[PDB]
């Protein structure tokens, strides 16, 4: 959910 | 004109209005998916890096390093590529081979992490590479560098503004970092001084901008919404200049980018849809009957087609  | 490198040609993306949502053509769509690396990510990518050269952070030789592999891993690789810096980027090994094979055909120097060990063992592998030789290596931090916002108000904002002659009355944005809302509000409250409602979307899983706000226990949760739900308050989200927080279910988005594809012709991504979503419930509120609301749409179909939007 961080990997943006 | 003529740009001197890929990262110049970002931006200016169209508008385009929606017949099948919204009421009388009040929801209008701006399609990021129009960059040189397909998504809004790629103003930050550029900007990250034009900053950091500005400031002397980032010089010839250094190499940048983070731990995404999402857009914004693809939009500096891309960067990187077009202004002749190295770049590494670190990610969990459980990560697809469409997106390993994209990096690499991008030039990434690609660090794999440890499976079990998720988001947080790549993000950890990324600090301590940085650790390791500080001189040698930069991280841009993108949910906590002020050019992230700062490129949406001076492009982002101003295109909305005018593309719609300065009709634009509402503003929804999916928050991932904050800096796409962040700047285009500053760039259209403050910037062209008009009082517009600015609307921060979130997973109805994961919202934690709703429970901040409401003074309640931050719970944040799984969701499929890729981009935006981070589940905590990034420190690129001025929460100052947001009016209203929409939250919006993963299944909702994936069913509302669907129908942007088949209904409207617009190759959407899943965050698309949450945005939309979003969008159309307001735009069906009386209160909205006359007001020209702008929709952030971050990303394109094809990078999905290995996911549940297919």
């Amino acid at each position: 959910n961080w990997n943006i | 004109a003529i740009y001197a490198d890929n990262s110049y040609s970002i931006g200016n993306t169209p508008l385009v209005r929606l017949k099948h949502f919204g009421h009388n053509g009040n929801v209008v769509v701006k399609i990021e998916g129009r960059n040189p690396s397909y998504s809004v990510k790629c103003r930050i990518g550029a900007n990250m890096v034009w900053q950091a050269e500005k400031d002397g952070t980032l010089t010839k030789g250094k190499e940048i390093v983070d731990a995404t592999s999402g857009n914004t891993g693809i939009a500096l690789a891309y960067v990187a590529a077009a202004r002749g810096y190295k770049i590494t980027l670190t990610m969990p090994e459980t990560m697809s081979l469409e997106r390993k094979r994209l990096l690499c055909g991008l030039g990434v120097n690609l660090v794999l992490t440890e499976g079990a060990k998720g988001m947080k063992g790549a993000i950890a592998k990324a600090e301590e590479i940085v650790a390791s030789d500080p001189s040698r290596y930069v991280m841009l931090k993108q949910f906590e560098n002020p050019a992230n916002p700062q490129i949406h108000r001076e492009t982002t904002g101003p295109e909305i503004w005018k593309d719609t002659d300065g009709k634009v009355d509402v503003v929804v944005a999916g928050v991932g970092t904050g800096g796409s809302i962040t700047g285009i509000s500053r760039a259209i409250k403050l910037d062209f001084g008009k009082q517009i409602t600015s609307v921060a979307v979130e997973p109805v899983e994961s919202p934690v901008i709703s429970q901040t706000l409401a003074g309640e226990e931050v719970k944040p949760g799984p969701h499929k919404i890729q981009g935006i739900g981070a589940g905590f308050i990034p420190k690129n989200l001025d929460l100052s200049i947001i009016d209203r927080v929409e939250t919006v279910d993963s299944d909702t988005a994936l069913a509302t980018a669907r129908r942007l594809m088949a209904e409207e012709g617009i190759l959407a991504g899943i965050s698309s849809g949450a945005a939309v979503a979003a969008a159309d419930r307001l735009a069906k509120l009386p209160e909205f009957a006359d007001k020209l609301i702008v929709v952030i749409l971050p990303s394109a179909s094809e990078r999905y087609l290995s996911t549940a939007l297919f």
